């Protein structure tokens, strides 16, 4: 795992994208590179001890949909350091940074069944009061909850599932 | 998975345009600062050993040219520096100001004056790091360097172009013997240099004014790197002192240099090496350390006249130059079976070992025979001193070992009452007070009067008054010969008769 | 306005991240709100990318990541001057006594360069301490370092208190006592014994004891020294007591290990001889004033070759050894005159008469040391008629070394005496060269000048 | 032409990047224009990206990264054969005396394989040296290896100069001397001794003295050994003197960490024993020619168990171990006879009388060693009247082992003595059985045969 | 250990099964005499400790005896 190596590159890419008003394009560009990083043949090439320069050129070629500023520079700098396998994380970090500056939170909700869209809108407005961000709910239908909902807002979690209450009662006994 | 000093805004600069080399190769930026070691980014033009100029007026020495950054050490107070400071590469390999005009000045290891007397009248600059003259450019050391001391000049003779280790425990007269040699060298044309390494400033100030009192300071350069100062200054200081001595050497003159503790230079270099994370060896010293002292001390050399001609472009035709080094080493608890003492014993020519037991017992200077040697030997001496002093150090080697073994009584008294009274009489005669240098004439007549028996019977003691009378009686009346024998060093049966006539006249007339 | 963020916490080491341009310098002080209490961090290294690695001058527990850190633009600063006399402070210059507040007019940073070469005093001078044994056998250079090697019970504390008293009353200086890495019990009882002797008004105390995080035990000595330096600038002669410099070395070793640097000769930090010299080089005489220092020294495993003693002895000018045998004899101060040493016993430095007087006393005592062993196995009457006299003079020299202290009256009642150097030279010349043979040995015991010995013999 | 670029410079080691289709092999030479001079690099490793790690055969200062380097496609090669006899050469085979170019017809790569096993030859032909202890205790044969072990200042070089004088002048074949990391002063004094003795026409000289950077010291032993191998393959028999082999391994230790190899037992490179054996195994006699060799082997800190001495001991045939204790006595040659040995000290090779004399000398010197601790505590008087006789004889043996040397004729005034094998066994056999029990110990110090000791006894 | 534990005496049934007949009644044997060198007689080293722990016995040859003339020491 290489969160720690991806942090500098993500921060540099984002801090550059706001100097040139193209965060939205950079995100899709990094997502394209992160997908090319996963291929079975390309992952065999990245493991191979080619010279950083020719390995970078062998990586530029498979992605022409890329700015001069973005691909031909970021990919080369990451190749000189041998960091290209970090791209899937440089993406996620980038997204996160964006969500930070845009004052947004990707709250996740989990339930045994669909919510009434009044429950869910109340959840949105209430989390937006609990936090200080525009929330973006996404639901999951997990049956083991059976009733109630889990609201996860990053490291904070609120558990109202009947299974959670049952197992807590199990440990009050 | 670890980072390698690539950081957000440098990556952003590379993002702006990959070929940032379109910017100047002449400069860079500090990236980190830790314990006097510095990491710099940029400086594509930097070359190893180069002086890098920092904001303010400070320099760093480029030690490492790595894939993307330069590792350097700061020659001064480093705490004032911070990330992002712009830094410029002077295209100069580490160089110190040098010249005859430095004589009588006290200067930092960079040749910045430290007395209050203003700027330097230096001749030019010379590289601090250099490779000593090759095997074919040397010449045999065959000229004396007389010291003040009767013991060393008789037992452990030093010649112009020799290297003499002065090794001993703390507070045994290592500095006293070296500065008293510097004092004796004035009025003999050989220059001197004193390099204080890791010394406390009160002591350096004391010896500087003590050299000024005796008139020696006008003859000598003093290089000071006190105990408070950055380790890069301490280990670089002896190479600057050698770079100053080497100028006189290459101009066909004579110079003498004292490195006032190589054993602190080694510790400063160990600090610099362990801060750079290099694997240490025995006693945690780096593997380099022998190369550290060797490349420094082999520079002290005597060169033939063809080398002086080829160097000075013909200007000095037909004179031979030399640099005479006397490094000091301090050893814990008197053992020489230690890594750094044995390293320097392996490099230097001779060895003066000063012993703590003798020093406490009042035998000063405490030159321990048997362990101390001169690998140049008699060729350094004036032939009078050579012929008179013969083999006495080996005689004392056995006299010491036998008086140590035969402790119960003076049994088997064949001649041991003569031998051991002679060895006591000689050890008592070699004792000498500091700052009282004896000319070669005075040493020669005293050692003549001692060595071939003429006073082995009279264990009167009272010896110091007998000598102080003898040298006055010959100075005032008996010997115009003093001016002659101090000039020629000649040994002749005619002069032996002249001197033995004086010896019998004094020994008959004066009851000590 | 706070600008940094805590990014790591590992033991006492804290990493904080700043904007790329606002990075603090090396020895700057930051601070954090650790709950309600504020906490001070001293920077130690600048890492890449605005990260800065610091050591906490306090308890590290309770620190979150992401806390706001405020960058003070200066190093640790402490109060200085007269205001600090009689107080007790910690490293940060905060009163740890409870007498309220320090009304200092000025504050000084604890980090600075030693005096320049042209600034040192172009002279060498002695410090008349007023104690016969020290003044005779181990004189003090004004601006020198002195080691104390005795154990416990030997009266070390009373020696320090007598020095604190004499440097103030007879001279006109002050004193600073820096207790680094020592028991809290001893500092408490030392404070009580100094206030019960009216010397507390003349000494300023700083404490970092064993119960303190490493950074406090590291920087307390520099706090004490920078107060002594403020006294020096005023033109005075100052005494600085370091209650254990070996603990300063050992706390530097602990901090070095925490920062992750490679271990040196015996596990000590690689920067040992620098960290020691950076302290000991500020204790010098200057052509405005002077700081003399008395440092209690501890030798690990009784090894005088260990890197810590080996580095400390390079700096010491004098060495006073305290022995329990001399105390069992009821002789105070219990200074051992045979092992006590000074490099100022140089006949050119102190004069020929003093030098030869000290050498004679030492020779007499080390002859008596063997005659005592002969007596112990063969009886008194085996000694020749000459040895019986050197024994009679040795037993009198050995007692003229004792002295009454102004601070020891609570034990002996005697008014206490300050003896000038030339007067003890006279007295020991007398006793040694057979004069004063005609009075009993008890006429010398616990007395001042030798005229008081003859008058006591009269009364006796 | 120039096809590669420098990408790193760490002290003595340099990293160079090449196209992946042209990367050099693992011992090729490379060339760089360092300022105005020409610097040769020897490649030690192939890293992955067309990069290559090399050691600089010269001063590394002044090297920028990004310089062009030129790929010489052959290893380091040195002149060899008759042409190289009366001359001094660099590690690169360049002439270092001020004479013209070398007139060689052939040049050899300095990295070569050792001779095969079926090609070796072994000889019993004892070679006589003027030195009483060396041939009595550790006799060595023609075509064997001699090694002199000692700390610093014990006599290694003076003894090697005596061996050169006593064998190498009254010897027919050519000779090779390699100075590996020793003093240039001694190399100049040797070269002028040879040239003023008109024997220089037979002695090829190579120097990589202790002022040179690590690469010259590392390779210079291999380039000297190549010249010895060439003279061996011509069918001649050759003398090879190596003035400190330890420096070869030390230069490897200095380089080893920079090449990125994990340190071993006491710091040494992991490859210490292979680096040493790859050199040591090819200095051997074969069925076409023989090399007789004397190596000085410095032992650091006098520690005979340090990895480098310990791993060197296995290679040699005769090992002479010098010791500082005996030299402190002044008994030169300071051979320890209880540690020196030879492969040839067998009764079938040497003969029974020699073998018995040498074993009796060892036995009584060991018994004296066993007595020394009880002599130190109790003193000698307690010994048996048998024990005192073996002590007196062992001490007389220790004196008679000393000998004056024609080369030590400038440290002492005594004339040098040459002692034949017959006279030394005749004297040691005489001493052991007590026929000289009446002479004093000083009669044996620094003499030749025993008939000089009987004369010296008369003059006391 | 996996080198030295290969020196073994082997019973007749193992020999008869391994050779698939053609040998009967006989026992096989392999005897190992490893040699170790110690630095100044210290047994507390690493490799001496391992090999002294593995084997069935030790023959200690000492230089103080060898010098005195007791050979083999
Ligand atoms: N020949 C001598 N006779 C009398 N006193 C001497 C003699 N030589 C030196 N001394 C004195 O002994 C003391 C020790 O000498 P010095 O301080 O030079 O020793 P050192 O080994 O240089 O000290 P350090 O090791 O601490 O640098 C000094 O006081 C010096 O004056
Ligand atoms: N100058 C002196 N006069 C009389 N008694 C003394 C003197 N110095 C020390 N003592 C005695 O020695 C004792 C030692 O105790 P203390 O000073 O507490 O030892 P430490 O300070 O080493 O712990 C004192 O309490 C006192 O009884
Ligand atoms: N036979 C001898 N006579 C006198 N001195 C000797 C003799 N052998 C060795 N020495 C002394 O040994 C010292 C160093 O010898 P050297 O061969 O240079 O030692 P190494 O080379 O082992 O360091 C010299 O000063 C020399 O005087
Ligand atoms: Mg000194
Ligand atoms: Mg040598």
């Amino acid at each position: 795992e290489f969160i720690t190596v991806a942090r500098p590159y993500a921060k540099a890419a984002f801090d550059f994208a706001v100097e040139h008003q193209s965060v939205e394009r950079w995100q899709d560009m990094l997502a394209f590179a992160a997908e090319v990083t996963k291929n079975e043949q390309m992952a065999e090439l990245l493991s191979g001890a080619l010279a950083p320069e020719t390995l970078a050129e062998s990586f530029i070629a498979v992605a022409g949909e890329q700015l001069d500023e973005n691909g031909q520079n970021l990919i080369r700098v990451m190749a000189e350091n041998g960091r290209l396998n970090a791209l899937p994380d440089v993406l996620e970090q980038f997204i996160h940074l964006r969500a930070v500056s845009e004052a947004t939170a990707e709250v996740d909700v989990i339930s045994a069944a669909a919510l009434s869209e009044q429950q869910l809108a109340k959840i949105s407005a209430a989390m937006e009061k609990r936090l200080s961000r525009k929330v973006k709910l996404n639901a999951k239908i997990d049956k083991s909850v059976m009733a109630g909902v889990i609201i996860r807002a990053g490291d904070m979690v609120i558990d109202g599932s009947v299974r959670g209450r049952l197992e807590r009662l199990a440990d009050v006994l | 998975q670890l980072n390698s000093t690539e950081i957000s805004e440098l990556i952003k600069q590379r993002i702006a345009q990959f070929n940032v080399v379109s910017e100047a190769h002449n400069e860079g930026t500090i990236v980190s600062v830790s314990d006097g070691v510095i990491r710099i980014h940029g400086l594509a033009d930097a070359m190893q050993g180069e002086m890098i100029s920092l904001p303010g007026n400070r320099y760093a020495i480029a030690l490492n040219l790595e894939r993307d950054s330069v590792g350097a050490v700061v020659m001064g107070p480093y705490a004032d520096l911070a990330e992002g400071m712009k830094v410029k590469a002077t295209g100069r390999i580490l160089e110190v100001p040098v010249g005859r005009g430095l004589l009588g000045r006290v200067v930092n290891t960079l040749g910045a004056p430290i007395d209050g007397k203003g700027p330097l009248d230096h001749d030019g600059f010379s590289a601090v790091e250099a490779i000593a003259p090759g095997v074919i450019e040397r010449q045999s050391v065959d000229q004396p360097v007389q010291t003040g001391y009767k013991a060393v000049d008789s037992m452990i003779p030093i010649g112009r172009g020799q290297r003499e280790l002065i090794i001993g425990d703390r507070q045994t007269g290592k500095t006293a013997l070296a500065i008293d040699a510097i004092i004796n060298q004035r009025d003999s044309g050989i220059k001197a240099i004193y390099v204080a390494i890791g010394q406390k400033a009160s002591t350096i100030s004391n010896v500087v004014r003590k050299l000024e009192e005796h008139g020696a300071l006008a003859n000598t350069i003093v290089v000071v790197a006190t105990a408070s100062e950055s380790a890069a200054l301490q280990y670089l200081a002896p190479y600057a002192g050698a770079a100053m001595g080497e100028y006189f050497r290459d101009r066909g003159e004579d110079a003498l240099i004292i490195y006032d503790d190589l054993s602190k230079q080694a510790v400063a270099y160990r600090q610099i090496s362990l801060l750079l994370r290099r694997p240490p060896g025995r006693e945690a010293f780096p593997g380099d350390v022998f190369y550290l002292h060797s490349r420094l001390l082999e520079r002290a050399a005597r060169v033939n006249a063809e080398y002086v001609e080829a160097f000075t472009k013909g200007e000095v035709k037909g004179k031979t130059g030399s640099l005479t080094a006397l490094p000091i080493i301090e050893t814990q608890a008197g053992d020489v079976s230690a890594f750094v003492p044995t390293n320097v014993i392996s490099i230097t020519d001779g060895q003066i070992f000063l012993e703590t037991n003798l020093f406490n017992a009042g035998i000063r200077p405490a030159v321990n025979p048997g362990i101390s040697v001169s690998r140049v030997g008699g060729a350094a001496q004036t032939k009078i001193m050579k012929k008179l002093s013969g083999g006495i150090r080996t005689a004392l080697a056995q006299y010491r070992e036998l008086a140590a073994f035969s402790q119960f009584a003076s049994d088997l008294d064949d001649a041991t009452r003569k031998q051991l009274d002679h060895g006591q009489k000689v050890t008592e005669l070699l004792k000498q007070k500091q700052y009282a240098p004896m000319s070669v004439a005075q040493q020669s007549l005293v050692l003549f009067a001692a060595e071939r028996g003429y006073l082995a019977d009279v264990e009167l003691s009272k010896i110091g008054s007998f000598e102080a009378a003898l040298l006055a009686y010959v100075d005032r009346d008996h010997a115009p010969l003093m001016q002659e024998i101090n000039q020629t060093g000649g040994y002749n049966d005619e002069i032996e008769g002249k001197l033995k006539g004086i010896l019998d006249s004094f020994k008959a007339t004066q009851s000590w | 306005m706070a600008t940094g963020k805590i990014v790591q916490v590992i033991g006492a080491v804290v990493d904080v991240e700043f904007p790329q341009d606002a990075v603090p310098r090396v020895y700057d002080a930051l601070e954090v709100q650790n709950g309600n209490e504020r906490l001070v961090l001293e920077v130690q290294q600048q890492l890449g990318g605005g990260i800065v690695r610091t050591i906490a001058m306090g308890s590290s527990d309770g620190l979150r990541r992401g806390l706001d850190v405020k960058d003070l633009e200066h190093p640790i600063e402490v109060p200085v001057g007269k205001a600090t006399l009689g107080r007790i402070m910690n490293v940060l210059g905060e009163p740890v006594d409870m007498k309220g507040e320090i009304g200092e007019e000025e504050r000084w940073a604890i980090h600075r360069a030693a005096p320049s070469y042209e600034e040192l005093s172009n002279s060498q001078e002695l410090l008349e301490t007023g104690i016969k044994v020290i003044d005779l056998m181990a004189p003090f250079a004004k601006g020198g370092k002195v080691g104390l090697f005795g154990g416990a019970g030997v009266g070390k504390t009373v020696n320090m208190m007598e020095l604190i008293r004499n440097i103030a009353i007879e001279h006109s200086g002050y004193s600073v006592f820096a207790g680094v890495g020592e028991r809290t019990r001893e500092g408490n009882d030392f404070y009580h014994e100094m206030t019960d002797s009216n010397v507390i008004d003349k000494v300023s105390l700083v404490y970092g004891q064993m119960n303190e995080p490493p950074g406090n035990r590291l920087r307390v000595a520099l706090t004490g020294l920078t107060m002594a330096e403020k006294f020096r600038d005023e033109g005075r002669d100052v005494l600085l007591f370091v209650d254990n410099i070996y603990r300063y070395t050992l706390a530097g070793t602990e901090v070095s290990a925490l920062l992750g640097r490679m271990p040196s000769a015996v596990g000590y930090q690689p920067t040992l001889a620098e960290e020691m010299g950076v302290l000991q080089e500020r204790i010098t005489s200057t052509k405005t004033g002077s700081i003399t220092s008395v440092q209690a020294v501890y030798v690990p495993a009784d090894d005088l070759t260990d890197p810590s003693p080996a580095t400390t002895f390079a700096h010491l000018d004098a060495t006073v050894v305290l022995s329990r045998q001399i105390a069992s004899l009821g002789i105070y101060p219990a200074v051992d005159p045979l092992d006590s040493t000074s490099r100022q016993l140089d006949p050119l430095v102190v004069g020929q008469e003093h030098y030869d007087t000290a050498r004679g006393v030492q020779s007499i005592l080390q002859r008596y040391q063997e005659l005592k062993d002969i007596i112990a196995i063969l009886g008194m009457d085996e000694l020749s008629e000459e040895d019986k006299l050197v024994v009679a003079r040795a037993r009198k020299i050995q007692r003229f070394l004792s002295q009454p202290f102004f601070v020891a009256e609570v034990f002996t009642g005697s008014p206490g005496k300050y003896v000038s150097l030339k007067d003890t030279i006279r007295g020991f010349k007398g006793i040694m060269e057979g004069e004063y043979d005609h009075l009993p040995e008890q006429a010398f015991y616990m007395v001042g000048s030798i005229e008081e010995a003859v008058e006591k013999a009269k009364k006796l």
